[PDB]
RNA sequence: GCGUUAAGCGCGCCGCCUGGGGAGUACGGCCGCAAGGCUGAAACUCAAAGGAAUUGACGGGGGCCCGCACAAGCGGUGGAGCAUGUGGUUUAAUUCGAAGCAACGCGAAGAACCUUACCAGGCCUUGACAUGCUAGGGAACCCGGGUGAAAGCCUGGGGUGCCCCGCGAGGGGAGCCCUAGCACAGGUGCUGCAUGGCCGUCGUCAGCUCGUGCCGUGAGGUGUUGGGUUAAGUCCCGCAACGAGCGCAACCCCCGCCGUUAGUUGCCAGCGGUUCGGCCGGGCACUCUAACGGGACUGCCCGCGAAAGCGGGAGGAAGGAGGGGACGACGUCUGGUCAGCAUGGCCCUUACGGCCUGGGCGACACACGUGCUACAAUGCCCACUACAAAGCGAUGCCACCCGGCAACGGGGAGCUAAUCGCAAAAAGGUGGGCCCAGUUCGGAUUGGGGUCUGCAACCCGACCCCAUGAAGCCGGAAUCGCUAGUAAUCGCGGAUCAGCCAUG
């Protein structure tokens, strides 16, 4: 057990807060809680799309919600009827009355959370783990970026023994509180147990 | 965190002195913080994922 | 490894081998004075016995080298009273986990009920919770009564609108309630040697590797070794290697000097008024406030060195990483946790599900761990009086008055808070008392009264007051922390939290 979360270790600099807004004292908790709820819905729904991150800004009964996807068309929908149900379904949950934006992902092949879920899926589809991995890695590696690295839990293949798979190219400096490394964790339910998927992606500098 | 034991949200306590915090994610009612309402675990995590505004990693 | 002292190239001749163990044993024969010797099997049995070399680990092997690791030194623990954890004892239960360092005030930043998962007793079963099905009555929901510790069981009356069709009675039908059957909830019920997740730990140790090339049949080695230097695989020079990655460093935070910005903090510092409490006028200078930014780089001089780097000096707030954080490599241990959460398999589903009251998690004659308070005059008591930082506060912090010895009650102002309150900081300083004695040291235990919180404080609360005033006169073997603003010592704050066993 080691290696702090590269994100939170960088929250001060090269990386920000998924929920930026103020309050406190007697609202925070209630308000904060409110966030887990949305993120709750957006995640169980906009999956097949590529939920990458969920920014949530606030200014008193006026939330933001800016879902990050790779295939925004799925979030949107036919002509945009589904961004009507979600946007509306979100209210039946929070009467705060908020909007909902959707920013496409510039080559999801560079979004940790995605580079992982990608892998995740493959695993659940019973795909050689060692490959999906080496595969994903090269992808990132091959789509710009100066460094990538994917890690997969144990039971790789339903092995009776809890193993670990590696693979990783370029530079990936988790200690350099400046590097600006994207992180992401994909869980992998499976007939033989649960497998965790970690993906780091290193982009430029500042 | 037996779902049943998660009945703190059952206002009706018969005697307020019977109410108790409970985690709002783990249920882990052991060591919770009022400000956030998070089982000390279900807090260090979110605080890392960055889903806890201004909750910066302390340091001095 | 051998290499014209061949284990090379050849020829002549001789001896000898043909898996290990049984065996150089049994038997036969020859030989010996004898001990024995030479020749020398098999049954049986095992899949090996074995040779050289590679990586690594290990050595009561060696050289080098770090870390309060040892030493030097200061304080302490092991003794006692108590507090807290743990074992053993024990209990109807004293739920469970954690165990050498890397368990033992650890999960539990808060067990009187709750929490609580244990125990007894009473009690409910589609259930305290989620989606959905079939038959039926009535449906939302609100308010009384009986038995009861509570739960719950039994039961009584107000009251249905909503859409469609129908003169209307009335019928159909959606959300819901209830009985019954079902899919199923639920399970802190086993398994962390099925797992994710997160953490501990060797280690903040200085290391672990990769590409290409070169060496080698090969495993692999080389680079990563060597000399020097470094906090460091940090840097220099060397070298069949040349590089590069993860780590080291730097980037980031707080403390050190300084400037810019900003002054409802701050000040007779400069000025006049004063109920001389900076109170008002006023001004942002200083203090502070919080943002940005400058600033040390062995850059500078001397000297040792090939170089790195090292000794010293100077200017400077600061010097050779200025102090401290945050940051913990490839991997180790089948390290911890299925009781935070997640999840594979197994198991329970008139019950390992759930509610309730009471009890238990708090006992002891025992042991240990981690602590507090002492055993005293480099002290202890009383009066007076001085300097701090960092946090906290609306379903809260509470000035101020009166009451009570007091805990505290009753009244009650200000504050959503740099500019009101918690607050007196204590050790300290000033006067004085005690005078070496279990003694104005020590506060345990216990009796009695009393306040508060809380539905309730017997099992189990804190606190105030009187009385009692114990063990204790500095700790056996053994053992711990600390190299500075540290150790030691003195208070103040917070989280959880009604209160509180925080001496953590
Ligand atoms: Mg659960
Ligand atoms: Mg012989
Ligand atoms: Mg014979
Ligand atoms: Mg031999
Ligand atoms: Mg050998
Ligand atoms: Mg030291
Ligand atoms: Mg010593
Ligand atoms: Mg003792
Ligand atoms: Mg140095
Ligand atoms: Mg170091
Ligand atoms: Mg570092
Ligand atoms: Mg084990
Ligand atoms: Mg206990
Ligand atoms: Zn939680």
């Amino acid at each position: 057990g080691n290696k702090i979360h590269p994100i939170g270790f960088r929250l001060g600099i090269t990386r920000d807060w998924e929920s930026r807004w103020y309050a406190g004292k007697k609202q925070y908790r209630h308000l904060l809680l409110e966030d887990q709820r949305i993120r709750g819905l957006l995640e169980k729904e906009l999956y097949s799309a590529g939920l990458a991150r969920v920014d949530i800004e606030r200014a008193a009964d006026n939330v933001a919600v800016t879902v990050h996807v790779a295939k925004p068309g799925v979030v949107i929908g036919r002509g945009g009827e589904r961004i009507r149900v979600l946007r509306e379904e979100l209210a039946k949950l929070t009467g705060k009355n908020v909007a909902l934006n959707v920013q496409e992902v510039q080559n999801p092949n560079l979004s940790a959370p995605l580079v992982a879920q990608r892998v995740a899926e493959q695993i659940e589809r019973r795909f050689a783990v060692r490959r999906a991995i080496k595969q994903a890695v090269q992808r990132v590696m091959e789509s710009g970026a100066k460094g990538a690295k994917v890690i997969v839990s144990g039971r790789i293949g339903g092995a009776e023994q809890a193993r670990t798979e590696w693979a990783a190219q370029g530079r990936v400096p988790l200690h350099t509180l400046r590097a600006n490394i994207d992180y992401g964790f994909a869980l992998a339910r499976t007939t033989y147990g649960v497998l965790g998927v970690k993906a780091y992606i290193f982009l430029g500098e500042v | 965190a037996r779902k049943a034991l998660i009945e703190k949200a059952k206002r009706t306590p018969k005697f307020k002195v019977r109410a108790y915090t409970r985690c709002v994610r783990c249920g882990r009612a052991r060591s919770v913080y009022r400000f956030f309402g998070l089982c000390r675990i279900c807090l260090r995590e979110l605080a890392h994922k960055g889903q806890l505004p201004g909750v910066r990693k302390a340091s001095w």
